[PDB]
Formats: C-alpha cells, structure tokens, sequence
C-alpha cells in the first residue's frame, strides 16, 4: 500500500 | 493536552527532528498535538502527519502479524498446551494498534475532514480514513467486522469520488488513494477482481496523462503506478 | 508496579514474544518485571535482559546522535537562529535515554549483582553495569562526567579481573566484556592505545585457546575475535 | 560493541 508525496 | 503549552510551529518543528531521528511515536504526538491547535494543516504538515502514523501503526501490525501467526500455531495439529499468553499478548498489542487507529480516526472526525474544502486535503483526509479502518478490519472479528469494513469502504469511495471529478489521473494523491482501495478489495474485501479491474484502470488512465507532465512530476507518478503494477503481477 | 500481577514463567515467555515481534519496549518491561520478582535469572533469561534493554537503548542512543548532530550544526558558522527546539527535543531524548539507563543500573544494584555468586552471572551483569554507565557517559556533559566515567570504569574492571580468574579467554561472554572495554577506552576514556593494547591481546589470547573448543564454540568465540579485529583495523 | 550469547 502507499501513503508523504515530495 | 499535554502538547497544548507548545507552539504550533514548535511542534511541526520537532515533528521533523522526531522523522529524522526515526522517533516516530514524539514525531505522532508532535503532529497530533498539531492538529489539535485547530487549525488546516498544509500540504507539508498533512505528509508529516501520515508519515508519522504510518509508521507508528506499521509497526504494530507487524508485531499483531507475528503474534497471530504465532497464536494460529498454538490451534494447530500435535501442538502442545502454552497457557494463555499469546493470546494474551497479541490482545495487548492488538488494543495499542486499535488505540492508535481511534486516535488517527478521532483527529480526521474533529474536524480535519469537515475544515476540508479544497479536493488534495478533502481526498488526503478520507484516504486516511479508509486507512485507518482498514487497519482496524485487518484485525476485526466480532459483529462490527462488517460495519467496519463497510466505514472504510465507504470512506474510500468518497475520496475516489472527488479525486475522479477533481484530480488528473497521474495525481499522486489520486493514485496512491486507486493503490490502496484496490489493495482493501484484494485483502479485506474478498473483492480481488474489484482489485485487480481498479489498479489496471487506474495504471491505464495515469499512463495516458503522462505526456502532460514535467520531469519531476512523471517521477512522483511513475513511482505509484509501478506499485500499481507490482500489486498486478502479484495478483495475476 | 504493573508487572507485578504476572507470573513469573509467563513474563519471560511474554518477553521471548516480544523479541519475536521486535516489541523491545515492552521485552524491556517483561524483564523488568521478572527481575522484581526476586530471583536469580537463568542465562537463557539473563540473554533476555540484555537483548531487551540493548535494543531500546540502541534507539535511543542512535537518535541523541542525530539530534546532538543537528543542534552542533546550529551552533556552526553561517548558522541560522532556529529557536530552542533542538536543544529541547535532545534534552528530551537524551533524558528517557538517561531513565533506561538508570532503570538497568537500578535492577543490577537491587539485587542482581549482589546475588550472582557465579562467575558467568558476576560477570555478565558488572559488565552491563559498565555498558549502562557508559551509555550515561556518551551523554554527560557536567562535572559528574568524571564520576559517571569512572563507575564505567570501575565495573568494568571488577568484571576484568574475575572474567581473567576464572573464565577460558575464548568464554564469549569474556570476550565481550574485553571489546566493550575497549570501547571504553577509546570513546569514553581517550585512551586509545589502551583501547589497541587490551583488543590485541585478548584476540592473541583467544586465538591460543581455540584449539580447545567444539565446532559450535569455536563458532561462538570467532565471531566476538572477528569483532575485536574489526576494531583493530578501524583504530590502526 | 557487543552485548544474547547462544
Ligand atoms: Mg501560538
Ligand atoms: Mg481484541
Ligand atoms: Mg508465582
Ligand atoms: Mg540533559
């Protein structure tokens, strides 16, 4: 799964 | 509110000591007391608060995941009476987890979601959301399983419905959001054709968007579409 | 004291738990707790103690250095005034680095130490009571620091002087003490050539004896000889 | 440095 975009 | 003598902007400050320290329980609370200032979180604050919580909470599903395994060992064939401590431990860590999932779910409640108007913060929050009660049906057994299966859901189709009508389909936002409610149909749901038609939507969609971009922008979206894809050749 | 409800044999299953699931806080507090129940620790238990406690100060120790790191720069040439938060946050760290600390030293004063009769348990435990004064010294910045130094010292060389009496110089727990000695010497004491001297001669020491040994204690012994050469070969 | 023998 994925959570801090640059 | 034991962050409540701090200044907002000394608490984001130690927020990103605490990341770069890798202390990420201070760098929760740091962010938690934040938030609980009152006021919006920008766009950086809102990534330090979901680093830290991510962190804090991976770690307690890892331990529940190896105490579980444990535990079903325990129920097995040929397997030799150990009292009630391993159930006894993973309830303990299982509690902490859930503790932890209540407070990030208590903070979007009252109020980052209803102060939420523009479509990155609204989908970011309720993406969250989603999370977080994702993480607490990861766990679930009783009745309520299905009431908090059905929370998440719910949670992650309405962020899927504002990043559709509000986002282009390389957001990053948008594509980690596709990423994560196709891994809740794949693992919680029992939905791993749901699964799987989402992240091939989704990849298929960003990919046609990429000309649109610039150099640093293709990187940020290439990098979750090839998760996308890591989930699909995992998956088929 | 909140363990104190808990059996004693399931403490110490709990905290094999624990490590299982790199819970070392709460392996920490399991230990804790079987040490207040008043008896002797077997070495299987007395493994725990060590591993818990070193696990959670490691962490804590590798983020002092990172904010110690950070608050130097501040102090730097062309250096922007940034507030008190870094001293702050260190203070911070560095004090629940300073309770571990002296939660170790409290179990081996009260009553570990006193208790250990034998040499592998004498040994084993002034040797934490060097390693956790250590720690403090990495720290320390008073007048005290002389003092914290020297009770490093001290416990270190009591535990020299029976491990030389009465262990094989292969014993590994012999073999600990010496490089963590040495350690001592050469990033607490600024004594590096005592630091050399004494890692040295305990390999050579070593090294003589190995033809004593099964294949499984050759093993044992080697790897801590192969962490003394890794020093020797850092500091020379 | 070292610190769980066997
Ligand atoms: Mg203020
Ligand atoms: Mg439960
Ligand atoms: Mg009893
Ligand atoms: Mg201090």
């Amino acid at each position: 799964s994925f959570x801090x975009f640059k | 509110g034991a962050m409540g003598s701090m200044e907002r902007a000394s608490l984001i400050q130690k927020a990103k000591l605490a990341e770069q320290a890798e202390r990420y329980e201070d760098m929760a609370a740091f962010m938690k007391g934040a938030v609980e200032k009152g006021e919006e979180l920008s766009c950086e604050e809102r990534n330090l608060l979901s680093v830290a919580y991510k962190n804090v909470v991976g770690g307690q599903r890892a331990a529940w995941r190896v105490l579980s395994s444990i535990e079903q060992k325990s129920n097995e064939e040929g397997s030799e009476e150990k009292g009630p401590e391993v159930r006894e431990y993973r309830e303990k860590v299982e509690t902490e987890l859930q503790g932890v999932c209540d407070t990030v779910l208590g903070l979007l409640d009252s109020h980052l979601i209803k102060e939420a108007g523009d479509a990155e913060s609204r989908v970011f929050y309720l993406k969250m959301k989603g999370d977080y009660y994702r993480y607490l049906a990861e766990v679930a057994t009783g009745d309520d399983k299905k009431r908090i299966i059905d929370s998440a859901r719910s949670a992650y189709q309405e962020a899927m419905d504002i990043s559709k009508k509000e986002m282009p389909p390389t957001n990053p936002i948008r594509l980690g959001l596709a990423l994560n409610f196709s891994v809740f149909h794949y693992e919680i749901a029992n939905s791993p054709e749901e699964a799987i038609s989402l992240a091939k939507t989704t990849f298929d969609e960003a990919m046609a968007d990429l000309h649109t971009l610039s150099e640093d922008s293709y990187k940020d979206s290439t990098l979750i579409m090839q998760l996308l894809r890591d989930n699909l050749t995992l998956w088929t």
